Parts: C-alpha cells; structure tokens; sequence
C-alpha cells in the first residue's frame, strides 16, 4: 500500500 | 407519440464517446515525485471496462503538464456532434485540486475549463465524467470499528477520496478506488443508474479496505471516494 | 429467512431522526454581511417539507459562531440509538468551506466533524445529510444557450452550488436550490432514491432560474448545485 | 435576486  | 419522459441522458447517439486515460507513472527526479506502482493494472482495467460499454479508449502515459493541457485542449476541440458523453480519467499524484504531470502540477480547473458548456459546444448538455485516482491532501482516515444552462452543469467528478484526504494504491493490485469502480461498471453497468453504481464503489472501498503499513503513521488507515456531482439527469450506460 | 440484500440505509429505525434548520437572516453590523431577505420562506418550505418525511425538525434563527458549535456539539452527544439518520441544513452567508454565524465564520469541518463515524456512535452507520445553501465564492455562471468504516463515510453534502461560486437567492421567493429541493422532495420522497431527486434539483436550478439584475455585472447568471457524496448506500425517505 |  502506497499513497498517491 | 405516447407520452415521454427526459430523466434520462440521451445515451443512443451513434457513438458513446471517447474514454481518455491519463496514466502517469514515471516522473520527473527533479519534482521528488514517486513512481506509482500499481497504476499499470488500474490503466490496464480500465481500458477494458470502458472498452466494453463501448468507449472509443485513448490510453496516454506519461504526460507532462504541457502535453496534458494541450491533449485536452485538442480533444476539446473535436467534433463530438455524434457522441453521447465524455470521459477523462487521471492517474497520477495530486493534492486538492491539482493533478501531476510528469514533470510538474496542472490545475483541475484549467483541464475541465476546456469542456464547459460555453467552450465545447458539441458536448453541451451532455455528460462529462472525469474520473480521478490521485491524492486530495494528506489526511489520512483512522476508521472506526462497526433558455440557458449553467456552464458547470452536467459535469461529474468521481474523486478516488474525500477532500483534504490521501488516496491509496496498491503496487501489486492497483489502487482502492479503480479496482473497486472497474469490478461494479463491469457488475451494474446494464442494470443501474450511474450514481447508484458510485455507490456500490463507495460502500466497496469503505468496506473492503485498510492499510497495512509497517509505519505506524499510515498503517490501518480507511479511504472513501467522494462523488462529485453537477449532473442534470440520469445516466444509464446502456440504452434502448 | 430468503435472499437479502443490503444496498439501501435502513430507514425503518422508530424514528426518522433530527432535522436541524439554522436560518440566520439578520447579522451583527460589524461584520458588514447583508440581511438574507427570503431566507425565512426556505426555512418554512423547508420545516413543511422535512415534517412531512417524519423528521424531528427543530428551526433556530439567528445564531452566532459560538451558538452554531455548542448546538452542533450538544445534538452530536444526543443519543441517535432510536433515529434512521441525521439531516443539517445551514441557510446563511458563506465562503468556501465556510458558513457565517451571525458574528462571523465558522469552519464548516468543525461543524461536520461533531459527527464523524468515531465521534458519534449512535450515528455511525446511518446517513449524516448536510444541506448548505450558502455561496462558496464569487465566481458567476455567464450561461450558454441551448473491520472499520472510514469516520467520513456516510456523509452528503447538498450543496447549493457549485465549488467557487456565488449562490442565489431571491428576496420574495426563497433561495432557488431550497425552493427546487423542497419541491422535488414534496413530488419524488415516495418514489425516487435521493440521489435521484438531488438530480432533479440540479434539473430544475439549471434550466429555470436565472438572475435579474440592475447591475450588468450580476445579470443574467446562472447556477448548479453541487451534490458530494459519500454515502455507501441507498437512502429512501420511506421503507417497507 | 441576491448573492449569499
Ligand atoms: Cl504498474
Ligand atoms: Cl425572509
């Protein structure tokens, strides 16, 4: 999980 | 003829429309920008989820700003006479009301501007979707255990996360919101109303997701998209 | 029992839950906003509209910033355990992200956020509407002729009109979004989903209203309301 | 007509  | 009704967008012009995907994962190393894993698989879902409610698909990967003001300048200034609707999806990094070139941010506003009812006339009083997968800010959610038109009229924004909020995306399944409104468009499409499809996805991200984050700042964290609507009727993807 | 389905609130709780109207029409001198003539005939349409959808309407005129916040505080610690959902309108001045109290702004996140799935238990889960006519700036419209959830999901906001800009509102008649709400809400409540009536609404504001005014700058304009969504579900003002 |  990544954030954009 | 019997009486009619006009709830409903007119969704039976020979051609729905165009689909333009704006797939930006590699940026600039001067902007301090990261590489957006994961947002292949969103592109590639999406090509084919609209691809099968018959859009003319434009994939575009990579752009700068520039390119993006002036490919949607351009699009803008098609004839889109026998189209039904317009959409645009962005890919990329973003803050509230910005999205990322590669090599630097373009306002939300100067995009959409180009398809105001005064500014596309062949689109007026049709409906013009721009779907957007990017960052809104950086909060992050805790959760909680359980005869004129306006020219801003008939746009709709399906905004991945509420405002003020980071977006999530995952590196191996792509991000929360696509994954989730590629799987309910190819589930509902020809059954419900746009917006109740909107919902689904809502209740889908809201529901089936949470971060898992070896840092304790962003582990555990919630997401809801937020729908975004000026819309003036109905809009059924399918017909007749 | 047979199959179920769960893609619409519950609204069958054994009541219908609070209406909130704040109706601030007079404002102190000193902070130079007008008297908002008209804004009385809303908060009637709109007492009428909401009691005949079974709300426990409660009408509050004329509150300060420090009088808006301890309501919204002390209704947010009511307990909710027994209401389907929770409806808020604010009739009053405004900016972007901001309502007036009759002394000065208040941040509408602090009103919100009363109401957040982790601040107020007995709501979580259950529909938090905010119904906001109030400008979100000065542009005009010209025309053009033709498992945890998020703590922010399960809110809407029904906004008067569109980001950045002015609302309108006539001195005689009522604002035109509460005007058009009511009716839609008068002529949709038992057979339309809310999305569906707010999309009537932006039928109605789009396409029969506009200004009149001596001043050529803020003649002839237009408006759309903007509804943001964050629900997860379905909302039907009747049940059964 | 007025402005909020
Ligand atoms: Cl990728
Ligand atoms: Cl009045």
């Amino acid at each position: 999980d990544e954030v954009d | 003829s019997g009486i009619s009704l006009d709830n409903s967008y007119k969704m039976d012009y020979p051609e729905m429309g165009l689909c333009i995907i704006i797939n930006n994962k590699n940026f600039h190393k001067s902007t301090g920008a990261t590489s957006r894993s994961g947002t292949d698989v969103d592109a590639a879902n999406l090509r084919e989820t609209f691809r099968n409610l018959k859009y003319e698909v434009r994939n575009k990967n990579d752009l700068t700003r520039e390119e993006i003001v002036e490919l949607m300048r351009d699009v803008s200034k098609e004839d889109h006479s026998k189209r039904s609707s317009f959409v645009c999806v962005l890919l990329s990094h973003g803050e509230e009301g910005i999205i990322f070139g590669t090599n630097g941010p373009v306002d939300l506003k100067k995009i959409t501007n180009f398809f105001r009812g005064d500014r596309c006339r062949s689109l007026t009083g049709k409906p013009k979707l721009f779907i957007i997968q990017a960052c809104r800010g950086t909060e992050l959610d805790c959760g909680i255990e359980t005869h004129k038109i306006p020219v801003e009229a008939d746009f709709l924004y399906a905004y991945s996360t509420a405002p003020g909020y980071y977006s999530w995306r995952n590196s191996k399944d792509g991000s929360w919101f696509i994954q989730s409104l590629c799987a309910m468009l190819k589930q509902y499409a020809d059954k419900l109303e746009f917006m109740h499809i909107l919902t689904r996805v809502n209740r889908k991200v809201a529901t089936e997701f949470e971060s898992f984050s070896f840092d304790a700042t962003f582990h555990a964290k919630k997401q809801i998209p937020c729908i975004h609507s000026m819309l003036t009727k109905e809009l059924y993807f399918y017909h007749h």
